[PDB]
């Protein structure tokens, strides 16, 4: 149980690391920014045309 | 024999002002004009045809499930709601949602035996209670493997906000895990009591007396309760929005501002009162409309309450 | 629908009145037999 | 406001690492109530607009979503409209590309180098003028006030200091000084002096953006509603008005809500 | 054992300080650098415009 | 039956005596019976317990003499619910047939259906077999319970 | 109302024979319990 | 104990690989989707002005 608790502490540290800006932390934010910028650039190109 | 009595379409509701909608009998009919007579008093006055509000069979009186009424009349639903109110039944189911009417009195409908007799059972398996809709939300969120949401609306809040903290009190004990360790009686944990106190902690601010209401959320609030895969509380989050800066700096007409100030007035320690260089009422330009006696409440009591919270 | 429900009311009432006695009597007889068997077996094994 | 934000951060600090990301969280929404004051300032308009927006959200998710899911699955169902929508009453506040809504109009009015609340009221009454949900002032259009219809009734608004109540300029020098005050807690209260104007983005855009964010996050969740109705403005137990609850449940559209399940199929599998 | 503790406990404080001014301050400076890069990209866009 | 196993029967009977003479409470003697492989529902237990009430069950104990006919009546069942029953019912109880069954639903439908048990009972029942998916392999646990 | 009535009628249609068979099986079980009680009482008399 | 240590090591390796892939994807989506779309939108605003 103590070894399992140590492994769980390591997994929680890894989850906190990947929970700051890694995948499942800010990858969704980057995807949202890309999806919001693509349509904006398309509308801007249409306005330029 | 009353069944055959009101079976005839001449014993029906009628719009009014004394009670909005009353019940009136009818003698006969002329074209599209119905000979309406007030069975209550005797006021006999013909009216148009468009006033067709069938008085539902009184055998279905005080029914809490409006989704089963034989005649969905505006008068009928107002009626049923009024009698459920006068019978002290605030929560009432209706189709997909529920309706509550806060009676401003503390109805003893908060107990651990109520929790148990309402936890687990389905919606119509029990009388309509906010605990029951919370439990249905819980069963749904554990069933679908995806999140769920609940919302409350209204106009003032003293009853349109109390329901939220009531649901909080329910959920703090219905799904609390056991790592060792009437009403909420249970071997609580740290996060449980902390989230329970979270409501009054912040509500010491953002709560003021309006000309309509004395206490409620003076802003918008959204609570997020994460969960594990075994259905247990694993995290709390609060999201608050714009504050009443006007009332915070210049109170409205005879309106009590954020209660934290009045609490500080006669809740702190005279030692710390002098150490913060304070003074009572009638001593602040920001004390527009002066101080008001809050009805049925004292300042120091909730002051110490919030401090301990 | 009211006519059909009025007919089905008497139909189900007669059906239930029939099936009740056909089961209640058998249930009581089986319960009495079970109680007698249990008491007799308990006394027999105590004596044994 | 900074004190309140710090309190909110501290209470969100209930748990962060222990707040391991779950999978079936629960959302609870409690909003400010619809209020009618003798003086309803800008913030009153904001909170009432939020009320109207969430009511429209409920109405949509309660009638539209169902009626369109019916046909989208090819089940035999005539679209039975119920004449309940606040789409114009919401569009009139924000729509930037066409004649600007109240929010966009207010943004371009406060960003004007020199304007006045009366000038803003004029720009409004000339911009929309004839909108059904809109009604200009009662013979006092010069009194920088105007009323709007809503799903709860008609409420007036005085535009007094609305551009100030939106821009909210502060003395940059005192904010910088307090940022470097002796006490550490006040420094925490004033350690984010970045865009506080004293001469970029005001409160309207931020508010509407984060509110749309909330609504987007919510619509991705199977919702559940419960509504509360006041007996009377008496603030007293026992008595209960008739016409009040009448019009309340009317404008809440509850009877047609019951009619939905009375006629529709509220289950999916 | 004691000199190895001081080889570790005085190493643990080294980890703490080098993390608060080489990994945490690293992240603060990273945020600053990202802000500077975005603002300079906007500046160059305004330049060419 | 026979004295062949009655020695183990006697030592187990006197093992869980709070008075140490041969008088063990009705709840306790039913628990011992269940611990002896013979695990029937409390319904038939009370049926052969003279149909007592909860008060009598918690106040009245039993001698070892009447304990023999009692397990005799228990042996008259001669069978219980089969293994294929449990596996197929749990398989059809899941939502998608994914080789497993969700945990919280199992706990709920176990503490809130038919025979009532406390939450910690089914908790330590499912304890150890939990998974991040919340879907436990019903097969291993049901065969462990049957064989154990 | 019509759906509820038709469901009740279609249920009772087969429930008639269902209850007939149930009463038959209950009588059979009661007779079997009586016979078992008689055999147990005979064994009890022999043992006594 | 040996098996639990092996499982913890496998979890640590999987977490390190996931964090590496996450950082790579985040850097890509940041240096590609944000700045390029911003420059394109600015150039289109120029062409429209």
């Amino acid at each position: 149980e103590e070894k399992r608790r140590q492994l769980l502490k390591q997994l929680h540290e890894h989850e906190t690391e990947l929970e700051d800006e890694r995948k499942q932390r800010a990858l969704a934010a980057a995807a949202k920014k890309k999806l919001e910028v693509d349509v904006k650039d398309l509308e801007s190109q249409v306005d330029s045309v | 024999l009353a069944q055959a009595d009101w079976s005839a379409k001449k014993l029906v509701w009628v719009p009014s002002e004394k009670h909005g909608f009353e019940a009136a009998s009818i003698k006969e009919e002329k074209g599209d004009e119905v000979t309406v007579e007030l069975q209550e008093n005797g006021k006999k006055v013909t009216l148009s045809k468009d006033d067709i509000q069938k008085m539902n069979p009184p055998k279905f009186s005080k029914v809490e499930d409006m989704a089963e009424l034989t005649c969905l009349n505006e008068a009928s639903v107002l009626h049923n709601l009024r009698e459920r109110y006068f019978s002290g039944l605030i929560y009432t189911y209706s189709g997909l949602f529920c309706v509550v009417v806060n009676p401003y009195k503390q109805l003893p409908i908060y107990s651990e035996k109520i929790i148990d007799m309402y936890k687990g059972k389905k919606r119509h398996e029990m009388p309509p209670h906010i605990y029951a809709i919370a439990d249905t939300a819980y069963r749904s969120m554990l069933q679908d493997r995806e999140d769920q949401s609940i919302l409350c609306t209204g106009e003032s809040g003293a009853g349109k906000t109390e329901n939220t903290k009531k649901v909080i009190q329910y959920l703090a004990v219905v799904a609390s895990s056991h790592k060792g360790k009437q009403g909420p009686s249970f071997s609580y944990g740290e996060l449980e009591k902390q989230l329970l106190q979270a409501n009054p902690i912040l509500e010491a601010f953002g709560n003021a007396k309006t000309v309509k209401n004395d206490n409620s959320s003076r802003f918008g609030k959204f609570i997020r309760i994460n969960f594990d895969v075994t259905g247990y509380i694993v995290g709390a989050n609060i999201e608050t929005y714009l504050l009443e800066k006007s009332r915070a700096i210049r109170q409205a007409k005879d309106e009590r501002t954020f209660h934290i100030f009045y609490y500080l007035i006669a809740g702190a320690s005279e030692q710390m009162r002098n150490d913060l260089l304070l003074e009572g009422f009638n001593n602040y330009t920001f004390l527009s409309n002066g101080h008001v006696p809050i009805p049925a409440q004292q300042d120091d009591e909730m002051f110490q309450e919030t401090l301990e919270a | 629908s009211n006519l059909e429900k009025k007919q089905k009311k008497f139909d189900q009432m007669l059906a239930e009145e029939k099936n009740i006695s056909s089961k209640y009597a058998d249930e009581r007889d089986r319960a009495e037999a079970e109680a007698r068997e249990k008491e007799t077996k308990a006394l027999s094994l105590a004596r044994a | 406001e900074r004190l309140f934000r710090w309190i909110l951060t501290r209470v969100n600090k209930a748990l962060d690492k222990t707040k391991r990301q779950g999978a079936s969280f629960l959302g609870i929404l409690d909003i400010a109530g619809f209020e009618i004051f003798e003086i309803n300032s800008f913030e009153q308009l904001c909170i009432n607009y939020t009320n109207e927006k969430l009511q429209q959200l409920f109405n949509h998710t309660m009638f539209i979503l169902e009626q369109e899911e019916y046909q989208r699955e090819g089940i035999e169902w005539n679209f039975i409209d119920f004449g309940l929508d606040l789409q114009p009453c919401i569009e009139l506040i924000e729509r930037p590309t066409n004649p600007p809504g109240v929010l966009a109009l207010l943004d371009e009015e406060c960003w004007f180098p020199k304007a006045t609340d009366t000038s803003f009221v004029e720009k409004l009454i000339q911009e929309q003028g004839n909108h059904p949900k809109f009604q200009k002032s009662k013979q006092l259009k010069d009194k920088t006030e105007f009323c709007i219809l809503h799903y709860a009734g008609k409420v007036s608004y005085n535009a007094s200091a609305w551009l100030t109540k939106n821009m909210d300029p502060l003395n940059d020098n005192v904010t910088s000084l307090l940022n470097q005050s002796s006490d550490k807690f006040v420094a925490d209260l004033w350690k984010d002096v970045d865009r506080i104007v004293g001469l970029f983005r005001t409160v309207g855009q931020l508010y509407k953006e984060q509110l749309t964010k909330l609504m987007t996050t919510l619509r991705n969740t199977n919702p559940n509603f419960v509504r509360c109705i006041i007996p009377n403005h008496e603030k007293r137990a026992g008595k209960l008005d008739a016409h009040l609850v009448l019009e309340q449940l009317r404008c809440n559209g509850v009877l047609e809500g019951i009619r939905i399940c009375r006629q529709g199929f509220p289950n999916r599998i | 054992t004691k000199e190895r503790q001081q080889k570790a406990e005085a190493e643990l404080k080294e980890l703490e300080q080098k993390h608060t001014q080489l990994c945490e301050e690293k992240n603060l400076l990273q945020e600053k650098l990202q802000a500077e890069t975005e603002l300079y990209a906007e500046a160059e866009e305004m330049r060419v415009r | 039956f026979s004295e062949e196993q009655t020695a183990e029967f006697k030592e187990a009977f006197q093992l869980f005596d709070r008075t140490g003479d041969g008088k063990i409470l009705y709840s306790q003697c039913g628990d011992v019976m269940r611990a002896l492989g013979q695990n029937p529902t409390n319904a038939e237990v009370m049926k052969v317990l003279g149909n007592p009430k909860s008060d009598e069950m918690n106040l009245k104990t039993l001698n070892f003499e009447q304990f023999l006919p009692m397990m005799q009546t228990i042996a008259k069942n001669k069978d219980q619910g089969c293994f294929e029953d449990y596996v197929e019912g749990l398989r059809v109880f899941d939502k998608e047939g994914n080789g497993t069954v969700m945990g919280a639903e199992i706990r709920h439908v176990l503490v809130t259906l038919g025979e009532k048990m406390t939450e910690e009972e089914v908790e330590q029942l499912v304890a150890g077999h939990e998974d991040s998916n919340g879907c436990i392999n019903y097969e291993e646990l049901v065969r462990m319970v049957l064989s154990g």
